[PDB]
């Protein structure tokens, strides 16, 4: 019985260890469930957020077709009302010289009644000529002015769709927020933050290194330029490179404060070769520099640029955000060299 | 032995009467014809007439004087400067045309509704008439002169009063007129009686036949007058058809003169009452020389 | 009775005298020759009974109306009752058989039923009727006057004058319009025939024959 | 065989149809009367229309001619405009009249006693007459218009007969005439060939017997013509003193109108070279209508 | 000879035949009397040899000059040569005896001094000439004929043509009017005289008979 206790208690512990696997992959799952809600939200932000924008650029549109429209308008009623004078004042000069033949008004004695005949027709067809031209503009005036209200009335829609889209940001932000905090909960396990920190830093090396074996960057490299790059964002910075971020997790890269909604620029030119949404880091723009020296920007509420797009050096390529589950806007610098990380302090300029 | 009713032997007589005419084509066509100018002519001699005298009715207005107000006048003082011109002697009577009540009189002209229309607020000045009490030109002058200078007024217009000139001209219209018409009367009322004398004489050996059978004169004499009828009525209706086709070119002509001038001007046709009397002068006419030629030629034809 | 004489003569213009003195009676019914020379009084003497022309010196009584001063307008009633048929066979060549036969009833506005019936009845009785509808141009010269005394005789005339009917016939023809007024006297028309042929008048001798000489009627 | 001569012949039958008028007296009196009328309708038609166009160039020929400057020209350019025509040849004598002076005689003829205001200062455009320098009117026609071409004038009126236009005299006067000038031609025509058809039928005996016993055609026919021949002579003439009679009767108002205008006229009655045509004319109608109208009743008469 | 025929035939429109292969010659000088019935062809003979009617089937010829196909503006130089008398004695009742006689003259243009003898002769002949200034609804009707007579033979005819002149009066005064054509034959004008009368024919046998019989002539 001594020798067979060995065996049951590996059972009993395998059994605890499957329990605890059982309940560390349900955990795991959970987390993935989550993760993968907090993807569709951050997502979502990012889709709401570029429609606004870009609802709120036709209303921009719309207003200066507004003030050429009223500028119109207004000259069409300058136009209407001089063309109202002449006409009253021509058609009173008529009724002042009907000359009526049933009346006996016809052939005034002495006169040269070709001459004033000419003058008659030259002033009938002057008349002719000045209603013609107003009811022209007037239908024009009009057709305008149908046409501004018909703008006013896109604009109304416009700003309705403007104010859903609102709404459902800030909707979206919000469940974010609980998502965020549900994660946060479920991490308070160290053990499962730290499995789940490792997943994340090799999934980004695996996209990172399929980025590598598909764009060969003929850049010259950011090798000369040490000391000397421009600093992404102004902001403080929150996490230095080597800080021990969770565990034996150290950061690999500066972690600088930014607003939301911040413009990122980079620090030197070179070819995107990832703009996609990498769990746990948000929306990550990576550019390459050739001569396998690439820069990293992540946890950006929005890209900018695409995959393949060349960027020049303090180009705007994507906009600061709290993408990748932060609880503050922050934008992560990384500088990688052959594959190695290395410190961005060393490289940005003092 | 039974008789006709007297109704269906007078139809069946004029329908009789009426195919006869399709025996000789030519001669009966070119009476018609002949007839039909004949009646046309003086018509449209009488609608000249009736337009001219209509024209020298309404110049009859007594040289009466027109005063136009400034279009900013405001309306009590239109009022109390009628009442002065009123008050005033030598001032018949006057009359005042509100600005609307102008505007209607000039809508009522082709080519200006829509511009009233478009218009926002059309405002003619205010017009008013004068009629001096004594119809010297002297004084008409002086008179102008006086409300021009009274202080009160924009402009002033004046008449020809020319009627002595279109009086004359009437009365020289009216001696053609009844001249001509004249003549195109006794014209056809005798182009017709020959026609109906040649008729009798050409079917005597008929006559002679039913006369020396106990046929009375009447029954000979009705296909006759009938023949006469019927010419009469397709001259008269031809003559007015004629009448309107040249009516229409005349409008047309004194619409062209009269566009010269930025005026217009349309010619009152004859009316329904005058075409009824046309046709029945027309039927009267040959009835009646149908019967005196056609008995007076009959009494001379002896059945042997 | 149907026609009486007083004492009625004749005088024209020129002074010359066709009747003088001539008085003789018809009874209805009886049927005379009224023989005569090429002068006498036989074409006066018709024209006298239909009031074609009037007499000067005696007077004329019809059905015991006077007739010596008939005004005209009652001419055409009395010629309504007398049938007239010349040598000349007076017919309207542009007209048909059947409406020169008929001109008689039209003239008195009949309706157009019955003046077909009593056209056809007439044309029947004279022999004419399958040639009703053609002109009078196609006809011969018998056929001519045996359509003349059918227009004649359509209007039942109480009295039927003829003015040598068969001048223009030669014998054998004669025979045959004599004997057509023979049916027509025994249908009760009375008839006065004027005849200058001595011949046809004696072959004969049943009916009553008055002689006319120079004006002059002896009546035997 | 003796036989009368050419001349002979012709002089008896003359002779002899003249006198057999008087057979008929009534009958061949009222065809003469309706000749005569017809044919003194157009007469005293075209006497009206002659001394009316006798009136109208009785009262001014001069020659002048205008043209008119486009309004777009400004004032300035109007000078120079006026030196360029003064140095050009057969523009000697040259008026320009300046727009204020075009609205104030526009004024007067409304019947204003002073230039109508409101209407400002552009109502009408300058206007410049030029004299015929050279009596070529066609030439200097020409000449004038392409003057005006060059200098880029709206429109060259040189005088000319406005009234007349292409509306009135263009159509309704040659409408009239020609309507007038049928319906003599068909009346005269019409009443001569019913008449010797007439006399044609009263003599159908006589002539049977005359082509019974081989008289030829032409004699047959010829004292219709020279009846036919004296129809229009004797018809002329009386129309002749209708005319004179109208023109008469007109005098007196004629008179009256003349005298109250300024050019004073006096009726005028038919040339005595115009009576010739008018003989003329009768006679050609009175033998044509004969001829063919007797011909034509003539062909349908047999012998027997 | 005065006229010959060769095998002439009429048809009428109609489809009647009048004349049927008739072939007859006269010699100048004789005279013939054409019997025939109430039928027959005796007018339309006396038509068609004065070329009032055209034939159809043969040819005719007057005077050795065809007249089948005579132009119709030579037809009055030849009814110059031919007198015609009709019974009907066409007269113009208007115009005097001197002026009906005078016609046939004065469509020549003939002085005046010649009609007169000439027509003076003609009436004494004729034994009218005391009624020379007469009007003819004064004469009788024997001197109406006689006056026609006249009439027809003024212009010295070649040939005379008398359609039944005898048709209006009695044998009285046929004989004297046989006896005046007679006379005017034995002066040198040749005669066809046309009558229905077969016993005038039978009368005087001295001159050749004509019989003529629904269209076709015997010549016996
Ligand atoms: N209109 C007339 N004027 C004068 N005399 C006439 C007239 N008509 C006939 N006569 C004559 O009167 C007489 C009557 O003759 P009439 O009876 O007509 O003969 P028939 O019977 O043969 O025709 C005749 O002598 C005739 O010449
Ligand atoms: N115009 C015509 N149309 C048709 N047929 C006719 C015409 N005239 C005569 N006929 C016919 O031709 C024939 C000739 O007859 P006709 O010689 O005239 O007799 P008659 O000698 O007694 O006068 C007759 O049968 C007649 O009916
Ligand atoms: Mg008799
Ligand atoms: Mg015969």
């Amino acid at each position: 019985s001594l020798f067979a206790a060995t065996q049951q208690e590996l059972t009993g512990v395998k059994s605890e260890i499957s329990r605890q696997q059982q309940s560390l992959a349900e955990q795991q799952k959970s987390l993935d469930q989550l993760q993968q809600a907090l993807k569709q939200q951050e997502l979502g932000i990012n889709s709401i957020e570029n429609q606004i924008t870009k609802t709120k650029n036709d209303l921009e549109n719309a207003n200066r077709n507004i003030a050429q429209l009223n500028s119109n308008i207004q000259a069409l009623e300058t136009q209407k009302q001089q063309q109202a004078d002449k006409l009253e004042r021509l058609l009173q000069t008529y009724y002042l010289t009907k000359r009526s033949l049933t009346n006996g008004q016809f052939f005034h004695r002495s006169a040269d009644e070709d001459r004033i005949s000419q003058y008659y027709q030259h002033l009938a067809k002057s008349r002719a000529q000045a209603i013609e031209a107003l009811e022209k503009t007037q239908t024009e005036l009009n057709s305008n002015q149908k046409q501004r209200q018909t703008e006013r009335e896109q604009i109304e829609k416009l700003l309705a769709e403007q104010t859903q889209q609102r709404d459902k940001l800030a909707k979206t932000q919000s469940e974010r927020k609980q998502t965020v905090k549900k994660i946060e909960s479920s991490i308070s396990g160290n053990k499962t933050y730290l499995a789940e920190l490792q997943r994340n830093e090799t999934r980004l090396k695996a996209e990172i290194a399929k980025a590598a074996k598909r764009n060969a960057v003929l850049m010259n490299g950011i090798a000369s330029q040490r000391g000397k790059l421009p600093w992404p964002l102004k902001g403080r910075v929150l996490h230095n490179f080597g800080e021990r971020q969770t565990g034996q997790i150290d950061w690999k890269g500066l972690v600088i404060d930014a607003n939301y909604g911040q413009e990122v620029k980079a620090v030197y030119p070179g070819t995107i070769v990832f703009a996609e949404y990498l769990r746990g880091y948000g929306l990550v723009v990576l550019l390459d520099h050739g001569k396998g020296d690439m820069t990293l920007y992540g946890f950006n509420q929005t890209l900018l640029k695409k995959e393949g797009d060349k960027v020049t050096t303090g180009e705007t390529i994507a906009l600061a955000g709290d993408t990748g589950g932060q609880s503050r806007p922050a934008l992560y610098f990384e500088i990688r060299r052959n594959s190695r990380a290395e410190n961005p302090s060393q490289w940005l300029q003092r | 032995a039974k008789t006709d009713s007297f109704l269906a032997i007078h139809f069946k007589q004029a329908k009789a009467s009426f195919a006869a005419l399709w025996r000789r084509p030519l001669g009966n066509i070119l009476t018609l014809a002949v007839i039909s100018m004949a009646l046309a002519l003086p018509a449209s001699l009488y609608l000249l007439s009736k337009n001219i005298a209509s024209v020298a009715e309404r110049v009859a207005e007594p040289s009466q004087l027109s005063v136009y107000l400034h279009i900013d006048t405001p309306e009590p003082r239109i009022i109390v400067l009628k009442d002065d011109l009123e008050r005033r002697d030598e001032i018949a009577k006057v009359k005042y045309i509100s600005p609307q009540q102008g505007l209607d009189d000039l809508s009522q002209y082709a080519g200006f509704e829509q511009a009233i229309s478009l218009l926002d607020n059309a405002t003619l000045p205010a017009v008013l008439v004068v009629t001096p009490k004594v119809d010297s030109r002297e004084q008409i002058q002086t008179l102008a002169k006086a409300l021009q200078a009274e202080e009160g007024v924009t402009d002033v217009r004046m008449d020809e009063d020319w009627f002595a000139r279109l009086d004359a001209i009437r009365h020289l219209a009216t001696i053609v007129v009844i001249s001509l018409s004249s003549l195109m009367l006794m014209s056809v009322f005798l182009i017709v009686g020959n026609t109906l004398r040649f008729n009798v004489q050409a079917n005597k050996e008929e006559i002679q036949t039913m006369k020396l059978i106990g046929a009375t004169d009447a029954y000979i004499l009705r296909p006759y007058l009938y023949s006469g009828m019927w010419f009469g009525l397709l001259g008269a209706v031809a003559a007015w058809l004629l009448t309107a086709l040249m009516t229409i070119l005349l409008n047309g002509a004194v619409e062209a003169l009269a566009q010269l001038y930025d005026s217009r001007f349309r010619l009152i046709g004859l009316g329904w009452d005058e075409s009824l009397l046309l046709l029945m002068l027309g039927v009267f006419l040959g009835c009646v020389a149908a019967k005196v030629s056609a008995k007076r030629h009959l009494k001379e034809i002896e059945p042997v | 009775g149907v026609i009486r004489f007083q004492q009625v003569s004749k005088a024209y213009r020129g002074g010359r005298q066709a009747l003088q003195k001539v008085d003789f009676h018809l009874r209805r019914g009886e049927m005379a020759f009224l023989g005569g020379h090429s002068g006498a009084g036989k074409s006066t003497l018709l024209k006298l009974i239909c009031a074609i022309e009037r007499p000067t010196d005696g007077k004329i009584s019809f059905n015991g109306h006077d007739i010596t001063r008939i005004p005209n307008k009652d001419i055409p009633f009395l010629r309504r009752n007398i049938g007239i048929v010349f040598q000349d066979h007076r017919l309207l060549m542009d007209r048909s058989i059947y409406d020169n036969v008929a001109l008689p009833m039209r003239i008195e506005s009949i309706s157009e039923n019955e003046i077909k019936r009593r056209v056809s009845a007439a044309l029947d009785k004279t022999g004419l009727l399958d040639k009703a509808r053609c002109l009078p141009s196609q006809l011969s010269g018998g056929e001519q006057q045996r359509v003349g005394i059918a227009r004649a005789v359509v209007n039942r005339p109480t009295l039927l004058l003829a003015d040598e009917p068969t001048g223009n016939l030669d014998p054998e023809l004669s025979s045959r319009v004599l004997r057509l007024f023979e049916e027509f006297n025994r249908a009760g028309v009375t008839i006065l025939l004027a005849t200058h042929d001595i011949h046809l008048v004696n072959s004969r001798p049943q009916y009553r024959h008055l002689e006319l000489n120079q004006g002059f009627l002896s009546e035997v």
